[PDB]
RNA sequence: CCGAAGGUGGGACAGAUGAUUGGGGUGAAGUCGUAACAAGGUAGCCGUAUCGGAAGGUGCGGCUGG
RNA sequence: GGAGAGUUUGAUCCUGGCUCAGGACGAACGCUGGCGGCGUGCCUAAUACAUGCAAGUCGAGCGGACAGAUGGGAGCUUGCUCCCUGAUGUUAGCGGCGGACGGGUGAGUAACACGUGGGUAACCUGCCUGUAAGACUGGGAUAACUCCGGGAAACCGGGGCUAAUACCGGAUGGUUGUUUGAACCGCAUGGUUCAAACAUAAAAGGUGGCUUCGGCUACCACUUACAGAUGGACCCGCGGCGCAUUAGCUAGUUGGUGAGGUAACGGCUCACCAAGGCGACGAUGCGUAGCCGACCUGAGAGGGUGAUCGGCCACACUGGGACUGAGACACGGCCCAGACUCCUACGGGAGGCAGCAGUAGGGAAUCUUCCGCAAUGGACGAAAGUCUGACGGAGCAACGCCGCGUGAGUGAUGAAGGUUUUCGGAUCGUAAAGCUCUGUUGUUAGGGAAGAACAAGUGCCGUUCGAAUAGGGCGGUACCUUGACGGUACCUAACCAGAAAGCCACGGCUAACUACGUGCCAGCAGCCGCGGUAAUACGUAGGUGGCAAGCGUUGUCCGGAAUUAUUGGGCGUAAAGGGCUCGCAGGCGGUUUCUUAAGUCUGAUGUGAAAGCCCCCGGCUCAACCGGGGAGGGUCAUUGGAAACUGGG
RNA sequence: AAGGAACUCGGCAAAAUGACCCCGUAACUUCGGGAGAAGGGGUGCUCUGUUAGGGUGCAAGCCCGAGAGAGCCGCAGUGAAU
């Protein structure tokens, strides 16, 4: 149901992606529920950023990522902090 | 066309089976009725022990849904509780 | 938890003729998006009456609720003061 | 039982079109007068009636915007 | 943050309209045309559509198949041919889940459709979490497969057979209903929790590994309840339209009791009664219209718009219906009726581009019958994977915005030549040529990114399960992988000013003038108005001016316009005081004081999504644009203070 | 039969409507009418019922009989007449 997603914004060539909690059902520009932060893949480097404790509030409740959204979670390392949760 | 004719095949099956199980329903449920009509309390009762068996199974299988379910069971026992 | 007020009106009966019910003249009054000043207009409101203690003429606070027929959202609270 | 469509019927609204017609406007130095503007040669106008090819005239009342 | 000008006259001042100078388009037309970035591109016929795709997937639910050969044998011509059930792959059919999302269109719709704010004690919610209880015991069919039979096909019927995570009994269940006790709490119906009994209501296995063969376990799936989450429903305050030359409109309409129906309240549906309901605060009727965030203009108030992008709605050839499913009364589902297209063996069948491309038509007028699932979503799967015209890109169009260009420094013989000339020259004018020089772009040739993070597969480590170091889940690493665009942006070297400018105007407004031809003709014009033989207004040349790959015309908005005047106008004579009164509704209300708190002001809380305008920084070579951060916008709801004023007592 | 005014001077004659109850009704208008305009629907019998409701009666019992449901027959229910 519920899924932390990218959410695609910025000009043609150069795209830049919300981490936009919606639903499957909804388009992928279009409604949604809440946002955490960015993500910029164009940069050379890195650059990701997450909210880390309001994602960490809506993974919780139940809302299981996209693979890439779960990659970056897990760069910024709010997965770990859910399974030290689930092992509390 | 878009290999909805599986749809439309078990939509029929479907049609056929739930309207077997909704029709045994309403003869359960309208024997009660005849039950309650004519005076009686121990085929009433046994009505209603087979009427709400009819009913919630239909809830079971499929589309009854208990909102509704509780409807028909709740006037069918202030029917045979008001004997 | 208390749970959420409902809406909540004081108003004056137009008629009592309909069964147990009356409609209630809310006179809110308010103003303009262009010239400023500040007009009046009347809602009459359908509400229910369940004794039929009601009179025309007569200030009465209602209350919102659900559906209670077609055209009724409303029902009495306190009828505070009575035509003379 | 409900029921879409269809059928019959009498009305309501709206657009075309119609012999003919009535007023309106605009137009090559057309015809008849000259009603108004001056005391415009009967001061003019307003309302109303009436008559007259036509502007108009006449009555009554009112007005000066004599 | 606010500019005016021409035109009523013989001359003038007011009034007054008209006309112009501006910015905008999903614009079109005309002339012209270089690239790059980013956006946009049927406004009209919701006209009709050839073709191709746009929704499938799971063999870890199931039965049957097709291959295949690890070993096992077979018959001989050395060319070959089987039969046992290895792995291994292929999937008509059952079945589950999806098809209700995503994509299109704006016809309907003037009211809960939408915006904003609430209320639900009157509600539904698959998949997803989290927790708690479970998952026992049997039964009977059916597709496929065959064997007939009927059909032109579409396909259909009959007898056989067979399995499931299909379906059905049955047990056990804290649901649901009934009945009786409590306890506490409201907003009328009422709400929450405890107990008891009665009546029923479940469930399903599959894969891997361990094995004493009983079973045991993980993962997935199944059932019931309770929360969360998400989506959905209904209801109410306010708000956004034109006509009164639309004034009366209703009868299931307006209430009641009872029943049915619904996920739910309800005339939602029906019986029986009552005579109600809406109404100049505009009912009804007619016309028009998807609504909004926003967009254009404006100093603002406003006025206009509702393209793209995003939310909600409604629609799917027209009207009606239900089915299934958690959710549809279903764009690419079904049944019916109508029109249209097609096939027919004349009995009967099939179809719905307002999905992406494209075709024909209507039109002033708007594009490719393209590549990819690499990235972001979706669906299914345990996963690998598959599907995806969403989406990423690519193509066409100056359609818009933005940025760089067509050269640059020096140059007086002011060359030739044009145009003009009182023939002294003035001008095109340092503008050409001279000299010197760059290469953005042009071209050739090399090198070549970010967009990629992953998924899955291994190895570790921590940890939960476990009868256990099996084995699997969860988290962290540690590797190996993956690009349609595309050798694209980009960087580097070589060469030549070489390939690259037009459009409109020049009387005033309004910047910019002369000459020749014409002679109220041809023609120009937005207005004043030009032109009847000395036309800076017509046509041409030179020149100048404006802009600039644009320019000009048109069509509509808004401004100018204080020209609908709230901001911000008027009525003695310019348009305008009802012929005058009596008065209903409405509006407005002398004084002192107490009180109230509806208006008013102020505080806190929530909210007015994202994008957009605005501020501040950042990244694209700058810009457009992107990105981050903030602000703004409510007569909005709840809540708290003030009491001067308006109102209330 | 089929057709239906083609007959004809002309729908002359004939046919057709023709009762009761309910619905609905135009132009125009002297506001009365038009109007029974037009155009439709239902009319049997049986059981619910000696009814709902009335009249008489002190009650019994007699008359009058709207409306509905159920159902039954027929080609046809003011089944004839007018």
């Amino acid at each position: 149901a519920v899924k932390i997603r990218l959410k695609r914004m910025g000009a043609k060539k150069s795209p830049f992606y919300r981490i936009v909690v919606a639903d499957s059902r909804s388009p992928r520009d279009g409604r949604f529920i809440e946002t955490v932060g960015t993500y910029n893949p164009v940069a050379k480097p890195a650059e990701v950023k997450i909210d880390e404790e309001l994602a960490l509030k809506w993974l919780q409740t139940g809302a299981k990522p996209s693979d890439t959204v779960r990659n970056l979670f897990s760069s910024q390392g709010i997965m770990e902090k859910f399974h030290n949760a689930k092992q509390g | 066309i878009k290999s909805a004719i599986k749809r439309t095949k078990t939509n029929n099956e479907r049609r056929v089976h739930n309207a077997t199980i909704k029709s045994a329903m309403r003869t359960a449920i309208k024997q009660v009725e005849a039950s309650v009509a004519n005076n009686e309390a121990d085929k009433a009762k046994t009505a209603l022990t087979e009427a709400a068996k009819r009913i919630d199974k239909a809830v079971k299988t499929g589309l009854v849904h208990k909102n509704t379910a509780a409807r028909y069971k709740s006037r069918l026992a202030k029917k045979v509780n008001g004997l | 938890s208390e749970r959420n007020q409902r809406k909540v009106y004081q108003g004056r009966v137009v008629s009592d003729k309909m069964d147990k019910t009356i409609t209630v003249v809310v006179e809110t009054y308010k103003k303009h998006t262009l010239y400023g000043k500040r007009v009046k207009y009347s809602k009459k409101f359908k509400a229910h009456d369940e004794n039929n203690q009601a009179k025309i003429g007569d200030i009465v606070k209602i209350m919102e609720t659900r559906p209670l027929s077609a055209t009724k959202r409303f029902r009495l609270v306190e009828v505070v003061e009575e035509a003379v």
